[PDB]
């Protein structure tokens, strides 16, 4: 079906900045497009309807323009409440598509993550499962890539990660990634490595350990 | 198809 | 003032049928051109459109979910119901219902359709978790600027609370949001960068654990 692509997916800014988010549709949607601002734990709030009409009660700093396949939302003077995620929605064709959203967070200087790898506890191993966790602490920007390697084999489909919300004082993010294997598979390998790619790192950092090495 | 208010 | 509110079961098991109700006030589903739609949001993901129903009773569904969705309205009770069949874990998300404006009119005559291009008022949203899991307490394992923490594994349902040194340690503490494992149980880590003891509490199962972690 129709595709709605938002740009950029993520954006850093400071109070007072002028930002512009754009949304491109794969086929023309005339003026049937709406913009919303969503604060965590809250429902999306309507800002602009019909591509450029200012919704009642919405502050003037918000503005929407465009028609057809390219739309843009600009906030002329960013306020603290604007650090949030924005979405565009198309209502010309069914289904009424939403864009992927763009996260607007507090800008700060680049910070590379402090990386740590934790082997599974002997207590967990006795239960038959092995969780290897990798921590990326206090980094910025938010985008980071974690790649697990076991005896040099690139792992896939056996890990899960979650990221904290931006720190109110730090403006940094932290990320935790868990690699899960059966005790049996765990025992069949030696080198467990957590490879991390991030803008603040000249080149990828690898933290690792050899299983059973005592 | 087209939205309820399209055209 | 228009307000909407979703209601239904917070927990549902795979293959089961989920029925969500949207109760509203401030408008009638008998009002010209009005619509009420449903949108969902998996944790950490984007918004996904599900379906919409208008006062003239026209119904439209997401093509990807068409076979599992039924939307209906009860005009006299000011409610819209969405029924989703054979749910699976990927259906856990926060579900929102929302109002869609009809065209502006003058002397009962539509003169502007611009107002229909948006869903102007939303409900707070209702969190629905799909898992075949029964209530269960977490196993707590140690995770040993240095960093250490606790791995709070295999519990259900959310939430669980974690603090360090009985509330005396806060600086450098990061408790990550839990992930729903394919097993249907949650898992989360809580670390701290610097004795250190994590205090874990899962109210649902009445499971409190204090685990001292060292180098």
């Amino acid at each position: 079906a129709l595709q709605l692509t938002q740009s950029p997916s993520s954006l850093s800014a400071s109070v007072g900045d002028r930002i512009t988010i754009t949304c491109r549709a794969s086929q023309g949607v005339t003026s049937a497009l709406a913009w919303y601002r969503q604060k965590p734990g809250s429902p999306p709030q309507l800002l602009i309807y019909d591509a450029s009409s200012l919704e009642s009660g919405v502050p003037s700093r918000f503005s929407g323009s465009g028609s057809g396949t390219e739309f843009t939302l600009t906030i002329s003077t960013l306020r603290p409440e604007d650090f949030a995620t924005y979405y565009c929605q198309q209502l010309h064709f069914y289904p009424h598509t939403f864009g992927g959203g763009t996260r607007v967070d507090v800008r700060r200087t680049v910070a590379a993550p402090s990386v740590f790898i934790f082997p599974p506890s002997d207590e967990q191993l006795k239960s038959g499962t092995a969780s290897v966790v990798c921590l990326l602490n206090n980094f910025y920007p938010r985008e980071a890539k974690v790649q697990w390697k076991v005896d040099n084999a690139l792992q896939s489909g056996n890990s899960q990660e979650s990221v904290t919300e931006q720190d109110s004082k730090d403006s940094t993010y932290s990320l935790s990634s868990t690699l899960t294997l059966s005790k049996a598979d765990y025992e069949k390998h030696k080198v467990y490595e957590c490879e991390v790619t991030h803008q603040g790192l000249s080149s990828p950092v690898t933290k690792s350990f050899n299983r059973g090495e005592c | 198809e087209l939205d309820f208010w399209a055209s | 003032r228009i307000t909407l509110k979703e209601s239904g079961p917070p927990l549902v098991k795979p293959t089961q049928t989920l029925t969500l109700t949207c109760s509203f006030s401030g408008f009638s589903l008998s009002d010209f051109g009005v619509g009420v739609g449903w949108i969902r949001q998996p944790p950490g993901k984007a918004l996904e459109w599900l379906a919409i129903i208008y006062s003239d009773d026209d119904k439209r569904y997401s093509p990807s979910l068409n076979t599992r969705l039924t939307i209906t309205k009860d005009t006299s009770k000011n409610q819209v119901v969405l029924v989703m069949t054979r749910v699976s874990p990927v259906d856990t998300a926060t579900y929102f219902c929302a109002h869609r404006r009809g065209p502006t009119t003058l002397f009962g005559v539509p003169i502007a359709r611009g107002p229909v291009n948006a869903m102007d008022v939303w409900g707070q949203g209702i969190t629905v978790t799909i898992s075949s899991t029964s209530t269960k307490g977490p196993s707590v394992f140690p995770l040993a600027t240095a960093a250490l923490g606790c791995l709070v594994k295999d519990y259900f349902p959310e939430p669980v609370t974690v603090s360090w040194n009985s509330g005396a340690l806060t600086s450098g503490v990061h408790t990550f949001p839990a992930v729903l494992q394919s097993s249907g149980l949650y898992s989360l880590s809580s670390v701290v960068t610097v004795t250190y003891t994590c205090n874990v509490n899962h109210k649902p199962s009445n499971t409190k654990v204090d685990k001292r972690v060292e180098p």
